[PDB]
């Protein structure tokens, strides 16, 4: 049932990003071993086979695909999607321009930019209250008040770094 | 939080905003210049007024932080960056009349068009029509009519409208705590805060005059020099003694004397150091050529163009049918999109621009890395000059071998180097005094030196006395001959390619030191250079993120601009000009004249 | 008139005597090195002894002239080279017992010979018996054999005579004004009166040691390599960190370590720069030889060989009947006739020596013009320089393409660069440290510095701290082995062969410069230059007419002694050097000996 | 009567040139228009014919040729035959190594290369007497003192510029 996951028509936008369980199934992962349709394959584990699950999905910028590993700096594994330090399985990754992005440009896929502390390994947060550096509730037009989720903006003629990138992450337990 | 902490989060914001705006604004902004449709030109005001708008927004919104109560140096920068007032000072009657005005001057340029007296059908275009007149007759008069056809139909026109713009453009530089437009200008090379790294803006006129004066004596003998040869060229027409005629300097103005190489050359039965036929000759296209400069960088350490580039520049005039306009530029769009708009020609003098053009898409790339406000070159000098060294180290005789526009046999000798070194001076010493002389007529109708009825009695004072430059016909105050010229009528700072040169020779030294290189600073080629390709690098990183000065300080050592370096580069061919030169009168007379004859 | 002009006329004199008695010497000399008959041995000598007998009689009359007293440099040189009080400053017992020494050591060198002590049966003299096994015996005994027995026979034998020598030739030194004999060697390299051109007896050690620690690292890995190489030829005789066996070297001292080749080379399939066997497919007599030859310094802008040269030269053996010396020599006998003399075999190795000694024959040439008493080569190291250069640039796979005799299909690999420049190095490089330790020693025990207790102690205190060399059986003041070395025991002067070996490389390089090469420096070939003969014949027109320093200056463009050249030469060996060398030891232990205990 | 100086069996010293005189003759000069039997035949008078005449032999080194002219530095011209400066007709030269060298060395011509004070146009000096660089009588054994006359020392062998040149030089008043 994993192609039902990469293949997915639709992905979600990582702050509000899709865990899909996967239990009591057999897979062979050569469907993923045999892939240069893909662009990143980290596996912070291992790389064999024992026919036995949690897949992550969403979006980012290509120079946002660096920070879904553990001990990442920030934005995206700070507020949208923080891998846990050791516990890790693999995260895979595939440019996507012309699925996500739009010669018009293309906003759908969203991101957390601000918050009050960082996320646990696997926390969410579907949160959208008007963002204030100290507490405080907030009323924009008023200054100093933010809306937490800005909009990634995908364009078919940007850089590399700057195209949309769908990843999914498993986990093993 | 703090007042600190308040600003961060602000400019986050603005970031994240601006780049949203900024992209599509360039991205109109290309697809007009490239493809002049009627639609087109719709969305290129749009975006780039939603933009401008969104900067004012912004900019007012900005004003509300105190940058005195913060103490950290980069966010310093951006805040006050964005701190920023514009046209947005004047009154809304001002601010459109002004646009209105800048809008009309740079159409007339663009669209103006020069017609036979003696046959009403024909009409030529400044590019390429008169152009390639100015830089290819040998016909004094065919030169005289061009030239003088060009400045009294578009340049009678610009008249009025630059004297208005002198006035409202006043009014906004003042009005933003300035002394005049002038000033407003000199003040993109101004530092505060730093020690000994501070730059005034009146500090730029006393250095670029002073810098100037170790560069007359290397001028007046090129000087010297073409002018014997342009007797040769143009028997009777010249004065051994006098200025030269404006109409006679290679191109619409005498920007650059360029192209009198062919017919000042010092040694034409050696091989040519113009590989313009060489590369004709081998079917060069524009392709060749840029992927030809890629690899250049590519050796000294630098990336690949994006595949993005390859697919999105435009390298060749489409020609007719889907119009766009041919001013080569180098565009960083944002969103990691870069591309060159060129419609290259096949001459060496384009293969060459197409390496100074693709400079500064590398040093756009190499400073993508900084936040938004800080992506820029050091100062406006900087980007030019970047571009200039790579044109450099292109255009040796060396250089030219290992590309294979030059026989593997060549046999570099001083005979051969003199030319190379006198073509390089045409074009490097050449608009020196050119650009030097247009920025002070500039600065001085500013600062208001100069009254509306001299306007160009002073001008042309000027060419004769500063370039040593006469016009063939006389021009009275309905004329306004500096705005002939694009930058001006265009509304452009100028002295940033006077400054640009300086700079230019100041890295070369540097690098080629780097390079682990052998002798005279004019045979450098830094290719293959990973050492040198890595020093530069290291600057060119830093945008705007540095004062010039520090930057500067960081590649050659120097916390300002040097002329030493330039007058080094040029020592053979000074030596070599002072003895040719030896049957010649040196310098000229302000009093000579091809009409008042 | 003044003591000036009374000279002039003395060296006048001088000069048309000379020329008389120095020609009848010279023709002697020839037709008996030519025609090996008893009635030439003895006129050989009668003309030599007048000759030598008329020299003293001048000498001690130009005596008579304080040349202190004269200020025309010209003069003053010819003077105090005549000023050659010699031998002559002694007793007559001292002057005579030393030529008595003298001869005795040449002879027991020359008439040497050690017999098989299991075979008492037959003997070998050093030449070619003795020689040949150190040169091609893969047998470490039979190497050591050679190398104790001649070092334990004639070696013991020249000791007392050489303490002997020692102090006769000391007191003559001192005699005449030196510290020692060392002293009056360097002497050949002094300056007086000129200004920067300026050299001094003390000033030569200075240079000398400073240029030859640069060497130290280039030859420490070359040493490195060889090591290696040759633990693999004698396995388990060798240490990884410790010196080489002295027998183990190529030739009976190592001081070329050219015969390493066939067991050192670094890539044994690649073929052949050996045109031996392309000469010979192509019947080249010894007229083909020299003709080329000719062709060759004629291509730079030097002359043809006098049309005496080709009708009194000996080309090829006069096989038995008329039997001669083999030994190839340039003869400048005077009276404007010049002619080689040379056995010609139709070996590379002799159609290379053949431009070596035509080297020699264009510099006697060129400086015919001085005064008699300044023909001869700046300094001992100036003829043999010039000599290499030819070889050098005939040597190129490049010339060699150029004359025919290599199949214009040659591709020069960067492999073939390799064994070449090795088997370089082995001979140019292997012989320097070896060179200089041995004036080292010698300079040292001409200054007490070097007691006679411990002498051979000494000898080997260096042979392993400088050159990296041991003896396979140690060696007590019985020995004497720095006088098995001819030069040594026949008073010669020996680090001539240093600054030679490094002018060379500065005249190679300076040539290929003017001669605009581009490639490496072992690349080059002079052929076909012309700028560059000029350049040479500037420094070859003035023989010892003015200080080296200047003659060396005109070729160069530097008053001294360079060795960077030399180490471009061997750049690119160096490299692969210092990464073959990735796991093997650099350097040695001292202490380590091929005996023990 | 021209062919009994140039064809004499032998020829006088530099130091002791012959003069002959030659007049009521005619001849041609022809025999002197067509020759490669000829090294120098400089003519600075003309080359044209009158058939009306002066004959200067001697015998100087190769590269003494170069002195019997006009104007010329010195030694062979200045302490034996000295040209006048314009006055002239023609220099002619010839090597003769067969005839007036050989292979042991023959030394019969002489010159003279001291003196005190050059010779004038056409001058000559047979003066054999020990010279002094200040005056003064001479008799050597004695330093300083000099036999002003030396030996050429023809070997067949030598170079060009060091081989027997018989000169004859002819002379029109
Ligand atoms: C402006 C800002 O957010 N600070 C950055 C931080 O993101 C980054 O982690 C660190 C080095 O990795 O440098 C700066 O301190
Ligand atoms: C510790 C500190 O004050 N350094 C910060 C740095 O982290 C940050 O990237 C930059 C932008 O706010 O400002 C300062 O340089
Ligand atoms: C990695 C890199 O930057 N160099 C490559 C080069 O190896 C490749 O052969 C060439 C062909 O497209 O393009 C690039 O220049
Ligand atoms: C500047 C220059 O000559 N470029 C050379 C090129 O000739 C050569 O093919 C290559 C291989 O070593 O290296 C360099 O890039
Ligand atoms: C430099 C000088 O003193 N001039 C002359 C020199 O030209 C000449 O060759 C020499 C011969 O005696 O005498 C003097 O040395
Ligand atoms: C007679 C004499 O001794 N003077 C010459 C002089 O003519 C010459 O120009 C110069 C260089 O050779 O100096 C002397 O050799
Ligand atoms: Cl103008
Ligand atoms: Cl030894
Ligand atoms: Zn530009
Ligand atoms: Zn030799």
């Amino acid at each position: 049932p994993f192609g039902e996951v990469f293949n997915a028509t639709k992905f979600p936008s990582v702050y509000a990003w899709e865990r899909k369980k996967i239990s009591n199934c057999v897979a062979d992962y050569s469907v993923l071993y045999n892939s240069t349709f893909f662009s990143t394959f980290k596996c912070y584990g291992v790389s064999a086979t024992k026919l036995n699950v949690y897949a992550d999905s969403f979006v980012v910028k290509g120079d946002d695909v660096r920070q879904i590993a553990p001990g990442q700096t920030g934005v995206i594994a700070d507020y949208n999607y923080k891998l846990p330090d050791d516990f890790m399985g693999c995260v895979l990754a595939w440019n996507t321009r012309n699925i996500d992005a739009t010669s018009t440009g293309n906003y759908n896929y969203k991101y957390r930019y601000l918050r009050h502390g960082k996320l646990r390994p696997f926390e969410r947060d579907i949160s959208n209250v008007p963002f204030s550096p100290d507490g405080k509730p907030c009323t924009p037009p008023a200054l100093n008040c933010y809306w937490p989720l800005k909009d990634y903006g995908f364009y078919t003629t940007s850089g590399i770094g700057y195209q949309p990138y769908r990843v999914v992450v498993l986990s093993f337990e | 939080s703090t007042t600190e902490e308040l600003a961060k989060t602000f400019l986050e914001t603005f970031n994240y905003e601006a780049q949203e705006l900024s992209y599509q604004s360039s991205v109109a902004s290309w697809n007009y210049n490239t493809n002049i449709t009627e639609e087109n030109v719709q969305n290129m005001n749009n975006a780039g007024d939603k933009w401008s708008a969104f900067l004012k927004e912004q900019s007012t919104l900005a004003q509300m932080y105190p940058l005195q109560e913060i103490q950290n140096l980069t966010v310093k920068l951006q805040l006050q960056a964005l701190q920023q007032n514009g046209s947005s000072v004047l009154s809304e009657d001002k601010s459109k009349r002004l646009n209105t005005i800048l809008n009309t001057m740079s159409t007339i340029y663009s669209t103006g068009k020069v017609c036979n007296p003696d046959n009403p059908q024909e009409c030529l275009l400044l590019e390429p029509g008169l152009n390639e007149i100015m830089a290819n007759s040998l016909d004094y008069n065919e030169r005289l009519w061009a030239w003088e056809s060009w400045r009294s139909e578009v340049g009678k026109q610009l008249r009025p409208l630059y004297e208005e713009y002198v006035v409202l453009k006043n009014e906004m530089a003042r009005a933003n705590h300035y002394e005049d437009y002038g000033d407003y200008w000199r003040g993109d090379y101004e530092v505060n805060g730093v020690d000994g790294y501070d730059y005034s803006r009146g500090q730029l006129i006393e250095d670029v005059e002073h810098t100037f004066e170790e560069i007359k004596p290397l001028y007046e003998h090129l000087h010297a020099y073409v002018r014997a040869k342009l007797m040769n060229a143009y028997p009777s027409y010249i004065s051994p003694i006098g200025c030269l005629p404006a109409h006679l300097l290679g191109d619409m103005w005498g920007r650059f004397w360029t192209n009198l190489y062919s017919l000042t050359v010092p040694f034409g039965q050696k091989p040519n150091i113009d590989v313009t036929d060489a590369m004709v000759d081998q079917a060069w296209d524009a392709q060749r050529i840029f992927k030809e400069a890629e690899k250049f960088f590519v050796s000294v350490g630098l990336p690949n163009m994006t595949q993005g580039f390859w697919e999105n520049s435009m390298l060749t005039d489409p020609g007719n049918v889907q119009k766009a306009v041919c001013h080569p530029t180098a565009w960083d769009l944002g969103k990691g999109d870069f591309r060159i708009l060129m419609c290259t020609k096949v001459t060496m003098d384009d293969f060459l621009t197409a390496h100074h053009e693709m400079g500064h898409i590398q040093y756009d790339m190499a400073y993508a890395a900084q936040p938004f406000l800080l992506r820029n070159g050091a100062n406006e000098g900087f980007h030019e000059a970047v571009g200039e060294i790579m044109s450099l180290s292109a255009a040796t005789p060396k250089h030219l071998k290992s590309i294979g526009l030059l026989s593997p046999d060549f046999q570099e000798d001083n005979e051969t180097e003199i030319n190379f070194l006198l073509k390089q001076a045409l074009t490097i010493v050449g608009t020196l005094p050119f650009t030097y002389m247009l920025e002070k007529w500039r600065w001085m109708v500013f600062k208001g030196e100069i009254p509306k009825d001299q306007w160009m009695k002073k001008w042309w004072e000027m060419k004769r006395e500063i370039v040593g430059v006469v016009e063939p016909v006389p021009h009275d105050e309905t004329y306004c001959d500096p705005a002939s010229l694009f930058h001006v009528s265009n509304d452009y700072s100028f002295i940033r390619y006077y400054t640009r040169t300086l700079y230019q020779f100041q890295f070369q030294e540097a690098l080629c030191q780097a390079a682990k290189h052998e002798g005279p600073l004019h045979k450098c080629d830094i290719s293959n250079s990973t050492e040198a390709g890595q020093k530069l690098f290291n600057m060119l990183r830093l945008g705007k993120s540095e004062p010039w000065t520090l930057a500067l300080e960081n590649v050659v050592g120097a916390k300002n601009m040097n002329v030493r370096p330039l007058l080094n580069y040029f020592e053979p061919l000074f030596t070599w000009l002072k003895d040719q030169n030896k049957n010649s009168f040196v310098g000229w007379s302000t009093d000579w004249s091809p009409y008042a004859d």
